[PDB]
RNA sequence: AUUGACGGAAGGGCACCACC
């Protein structure tokens, strides 16, 4: 009775949707990074006509924006891209205040702190790096990295043992202890490389996932392994959820939800059938955002689109 | 049941008397309503959905509809209301078998509506190289492509204008179509009456169709008329892509239309050249995707006038204004007994029965 | 409401050939203010269609190598053409336009293949035709002339909108049908 | 003094023809007696769905 | 012409053969993973690489292409 | 109070930039107004914006376009490009979207060239004849 | 018997320094 449904779609891109994001602040604004080297803060008018409207686009990068994070105040946020580069926006006047420019190659992902003191990205050229709120490289990783690209990097919120989860095309998932800077946990259990980490919002999980098709769940107490779900096809993208015990990941052109209680798919979310004949794939699903509520699944696509699942009882 | 005329194709098409004046008016009546130029010029890779709206159904014969009853028996003896005369003027061109009543009590010649194994309904592709199968229940089945046909020419005639916005009031109210309650869906169709001469006492008291008013660009009255056509498979009857070429080969998507529905496109020009309305809005509509009804896109419209585009069905008036005195002639010598005209289905020739004991 | 030259309605022409249809754009989405645009019309196959009539009617008037480039000109003389169709005939000037390329045009030519045998022609080559030969009757009856251009131009279209053999475009298109039809 | 003329529409172009190439080959359908698909040259840029004016019906072509 | 030549196919095949692991049906990703692993030594030659790279791998998923030899053959137990 | 952009067009060798900033409805190219720019013959080309978009999108803007380069068609085009343009951007910056959209859908379903620039440009001269594809007149006996 | 060149041989292809 719990499943989801299509509540509209949100038009208005010219490329894929590689990443989504919420906030807790306000409820009516999401902001969605995408390869037509924009980025759009909408606005949820949340009407027959159209679910969201276009309120204001952002065009600093040169190429494909990777990635996107709005702070805890949702005041300023934070975009990586393939030219390399870092910016930190200010969503008020819609311009860039910062501009990061330590990395050498493309930047695939970004991260905050909690507390947004410090922040941290990753990139083609197998280097995670943190930086401060001011603009200055303050220490980049070296020694033990990964041996290929870095495609996810994440913080965790919670105050005991400060970590940076990261994972790689390595097929390995490394725990960074933050004081220090330094390795503490390394995971070898992927065989194909990974797209996607993500973090428990009760500081006790962690999800991973890629080209394998399988989802790993890892502690992050005593880095031990839990179990290991199966998705369909590309594990593309990882969500937690916030109010409930659900994971969620975009396999392909589906998105599945595992619960993680009694570890069964609750839903299998597909889009509807178009284009009848069987002469294309459908567009695949590449990234997943829940509002703080949780009662909205915003859902990045390859046909240029974001649609907007709402979850029923 | 008896028989009393039958006359082919062949002598329809050599049959002429060009003895139309230029028309007067009787009455008047209906509330109007404007349009939106943005669903207008709603054009190819620019899409929008066909929803439904409601209409309130007006279809009445002369005698039982109030407003000609207290008109009919006053003045004039022939008498047909709108969208009626067509089936007479489109004999050489159709393929299937209309119905209609034409009852010659005394002098009295008025049409009405009846039915005898065919409907009023729209009939699609009847007379096209390689027609559809049309076999059973399916998708494409004559019924219930006929239905959808219908579902879109009522929903899209209310979907294309401002129908939300305060509607124009025309002096005289339309008695009796859709007035008994103020069901406040009353779309923007007016109704006029109109007389002119064709012969014999053919003072034609005709009823007109106005499915709106578009306001001009200097601004004034000018009324239009909404009609639409509708895609499908188009592998078959030779058909041609509409989401492809619209935009910029559009001739060919009317010459293919013309080429397939000619009975149908006949039928709506004889409507909208004698309502004398000033532009004929076309609408384009194709199904979201191929093999799947119920689900529809509006593709665009096209303004031409309902003259200029009864040229271009290549159909001449005076023929047609010919072969319906002709058929008066042919029911002229006919009594009080009305006439159910039930053509033939297979072999396209004109035909009528006498009814026995008032048959219906 | 776009209108030609500020002036000239573009809603009410009437192309009452079905053939023509496609090829002769003067309404709807082909409105526009004046004869001249950026064309890249000669980029693909067929985009000259695309074409609004009047911007061809204006390209194929810089002709004979001492009007070659000279667009403006060509535009303020069908501009004044036009007038003078307005105040010559007393309707617009552009269905005049349309009714002169309806009529002008040739539909059955002869090609050689050896004695010519007779081909039909195509909508497009027909509207090329037409234009062509109404631009260079005009063209021809205001050389070495003390009328102008624009004269010459709106007399040659109005004698071939209304059908007559006096204009030039009527006389060559009754003489390819002529040998055309003499020659199948 | 001849039969009037007609209308057509191309169905398919087949390809062309002419000692120079001048000349494509189509197959056109009339539009008042809805069958017999026939094969005419025709000067100029043709493609599918034009409508030609035919001064002379019931005429196949070269081939 | 749009017609590959044999050095951006023979590359393009070699490239599949060893690292079919870590190419998708994504024109970009599929260039920046051959930017990273091949030494090509110009930007357009790069692009044709990995364009043809892309359209190989869209034929992968449909049976094998006659040409490449890859760890494929191994799940093919029928 | 900085509500201002600056936005280019381009017609082959000419560049007008235009600068448009808050206002009250005032269009001037090189100093002198919209409608005393010179070759008159193409002066709809010059207004077509401001007739296509109305006058109440116009009028809480300053407009300024400064051109230079190329002849006179091509630099009206580049007026016009210019001014088109950086409506656009205004409306993007500084108002909404949804607006910019609206604006954006109407000048280019009326013509592309009011916001995407046409990349002709001169060819080479080569040293067989008098210009780029033409030859010099041969000879045979 | 082979390679080249030639045929006022017989088939294909190409080029606005060839044509339409
Ligand atoms: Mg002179
Ligand atoms: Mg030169
Ligand atoms: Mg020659």
């Amino acid at each position: 009775t719990e499943q989801m449904t299509l509540r509209g779609t949100l038009k208005g891109h010219n490329g894929w949707v590689t990443q989504i994001a919420t906030t807790p602040q306000f409820p009516d604004m999401i902001l969605s990074a995408s390869r037509d080297k924009t980025i759009i803060m909408w606005k949820l008018t949340r009407d027959e006509t159209n679910y969201g409207i276009p309120q204001r686009a952002l065009r600093g990068h040169s190429h494909f924006v990777s990635d996107v994070v709005i702070s805890s105040d949702g005041q300023f946020a934070l975009s990586g891209s393939w030219d390399g580069t870092l910016r930190l926006w200010d969503l008020t006047t819609g311009t860039t205040t910062r501009r990061f420019v330590g990395h050498t190659k493309d930047v695939l992902s970004v991260a905050f702190s909690s507390d947004n003191r410090q922040i941290v990205s990753g990139s083609r050229d197998k280097t995670i790096k943190l930086w401060n709120t001011l603009g200055v490289c303050k220490y980049t990783v070296q020694d033990e990295s990964h041996s290929e690209w870095v495609s996810c990097v994440r913080f965790s919120p919670n105050s005991s043992n400060p970590i940076i989860v990261s994972c790689g095309w390595d097929k390995l998932v490394k725990v960074w202890n933050l004081a220090n800077c330094k390795l503490k946990t390394n995971h070898i259990g992927h065989t194909g490389y990974l797209n996607t980490v993500t973090v428990s919002p009760d500081g006790s999980l962690c999800a991973s996932g890629g080209k394998d098709g399988q989802a790993m769940l890892w502690d992050l107490n005593e880095g031990k392994h839990l179990y290991t779900l199966d998705g369909g096809d590309i594990i593309n993208a990882l969500c937690f959820s916030p109010n409930r015990y659900w994971l969620c990941a975009a396999t392909g052109p589906s998105i599945k939800i595992w619960d993680l209680e009694g570890k069964i798919i609750v839903d299998e979310l597909k889009q509807e059938v178009i284009s009848t004949s069987s002469k294309a794939e459908p567009p695949q699903c590449t990234s997943l955002a829940w509002s703080a509520d949780g009662q909205t699944l915003f859902a990045g696509y390859t046909d240029n689109l974001v649609r907007v699942w709402q979850v029923t009882i | 049941w008896e028989v009393k005329e039958e006359m082919d194709f062949p002598q329809l098409m050599k049959m002429r008397y060009l003895e139309v004046s230029e028309p007067q008016d009787i009455e008047c009546c209906g509330a109007l309503e404007y349009y939106d130029k943005a669903f207008d010029r709603i054009t190819t890779r620019s899409e929008k959905p066909l929803r439904s709206i409601k209409r309130i159904f007006h279809t009445v014969t002369t005698t039982d509809d109030p407003v000609i009853r207290k008109l009919a028996k006053t003045q004039g003896n022939v008498f047909a209301t709108d969208a009626i005369l067509a089936t007479l003027m489109s004999c050489t061109r159709s393929v299937y078998s209309w119905d209609i009543v034409v009852q010659r009590v005394g002098s009295k010649l008025f049409f009405d509506k009846r039915d005898n194994s065919d409907f009023d309904l729209l009939t699609v592709s009847e007379t096209a190289n390689e027609p559809p199968q049309d076999e059973g229940n399916s998708f494409n089945s004559p019924r219930n492509l006929a239905m959808e046909a219908t579902y879109i020419n009522h929903n899209f005639s209310q979907q294309c204008l401002r129908m939300g916005k305060e509607r124009y009031n025309f002096p005289n109210p339309n008695p009796f179509v859709e007035d008994d309650m103020d069901k406040n869906e009353i779309a923007s169709v007016a109704y006029r009456y109109r007389r002119w001469k064709l012969g014999d006492d053919i003072d034609l008291i005709v009823r007109c169709e106005h499915d709106g008013v578009m306001t001009g660009a200097n601004g004034e009255v000018s009324f239009i008329n909404i009609k639409t056509l509708n895609e499908w498979d188009s592998r078959h009857c030779n058909g041609v892509d509409w989401r492809q070429k619209l935009d910029s080969q559009r001739g060919a998507v009317i010459a293919t239309e013309l080429k397939n529905n000619s009975y149908k496109l006949a039928r709506w020009t004889c409507c909208a050249l004698l309502a004398g309305s000033e532009y004929l809005k076309l609408g384009y509509v194709s199904r979201y995707h191929v093999k799947d009804s119920s689900r529809h896109v509006i593709l665009g419209t096209q303004q031409f006038k309902p003259n200029e585009f009864a040229s271009q069905i290549n159909l001449s008036v005076e023929n047609a204004w010919g072969i319906l005195r002709c058929v008066i002639d042919i029911c002229m010598k006919l009594e009080e007994g009305k006439y159910l005209i039930l053509k033939d289905p297979n072999k396209q020739v004109i035909r009528v029965y006498s009814l026995p004991d008032g048959t219906f | 409401d776009i209108k030609l030259f500020g002036k000239w309605s573009t809603d009410d022409v009437q192309i009452n050939d079905i053939s023509l249809q496609d090829y002769i754009a003067v309404k709807e989405k082909y409105a526009k203010y004046l004869p001249h645009s950026a064309g890249r019309y000669a980029a693909k196959r067929f985009r000259k269609a695309q074409c609004p009539i009047v911007e061809r009617l204006t390209n194929s008037m810089m002709m004979h190598g001492r009007n070659n480039g000279k667009k403006l000109m060509t535009v303020r003389i069908v501009k004044h053409a036009f007038e003078i169709i307005h105040l010559l005939t007393g309707e617009n000037p552009l269905q005049v336009l349309v009714n002169a390329i309806i009529n002008s045009g040739p539909r059955e030519d002869s090609t050689r293949i050896g004695r010519r045998q007779a081909v039909d022609v195509s909508p497009l080559r027909r509207v090329n035709q037409a234009i062509w030969l109404l631009c260079t009757g005009a063209r021809e009856a205001a050389f070495r002339n003390i009328k102008t251009i624009a004269e010459c131009l709106a007399d040659e279209l109005i004698n071939a909108a209304k059908g007559s053999s006096n204009s030039y475009a009527i006389k060559k298109k009754d003489e390819l049908e002529r040998v055309a039809k003499s020659n199948r | 003094r001849v039969q009037p003329i007609k209308l057509a529409r191309v169905t398919k172009v087949l390809g062309r023809t002419g000692s120079q190439g001048q000349c494509t080959q189509v197959r056109v359908e009339f539009m008042d007696d809805t069958s017999r698909s026939i094969i005419r040259n025709v000067k100029g840029p043709v493609r599918e769905g034009d409508v030609l004016t035919l001064l002379e019906s019931e005429r196949e072509a070269r081939r | 012409g749009r017609v590959r030549t044999k050095t951006v196919k023979k590359a393009a095949r070699v490239i599949i053969e060893k690292y079919y692991t870590r190419l998708g049906n994504d024109f970009h990703t599929n260039k920046r993973v051959c930017e990273e692993i091949a030494i090509i030594p110009s930007k357009k030659l790069r692009n044709k690489i990995a364009g043809y790279v892309t359209h190989l791998m869209k034929r992968i998923q449909r049976g094998p292409v006659r040409g490449i030899s890859i760890k494929l053959q191994e799940e093919e137990r029928e | 109070p900085l509500q201002s952009v600056q936005v280019f067009g381009r017609k082959k060798t000419a560049t007008a930039v235009a600068h448009c900033k808050r206002g009250n409805g005032l269009i001037k190219v090189n100093g002198r107004p919209l409608e005393m720019i010179e070759p008159r013959t193409l002066q709809y080309k010059l207004l077509e914006p401001v007739l296509l978009l109305g006058k109440e999108r116009f009028a809480g803007v300053d407009i300024r376009v400064r051109v230079k380069g190329g002849g006179h068609v091509a630099q009206i085009y580049a007026i016009r490009q210019s001014i088109s343009k950086a409506l656009v951007a205004y409306y993007q910056k500084y108002v909404d979207e949804a607006s910019k959209k609206e604006i954006k859908d109407i000048l280019i379903q009326y013509d592309r060239t009011l916001l995407v620039a046409d990349p002709r440009r001169c060819e080479s001269k080569k040293f067989g004849g008098p210009g780029a594809r033409a030859r010099y007149q041969k000879s045979y006996r």
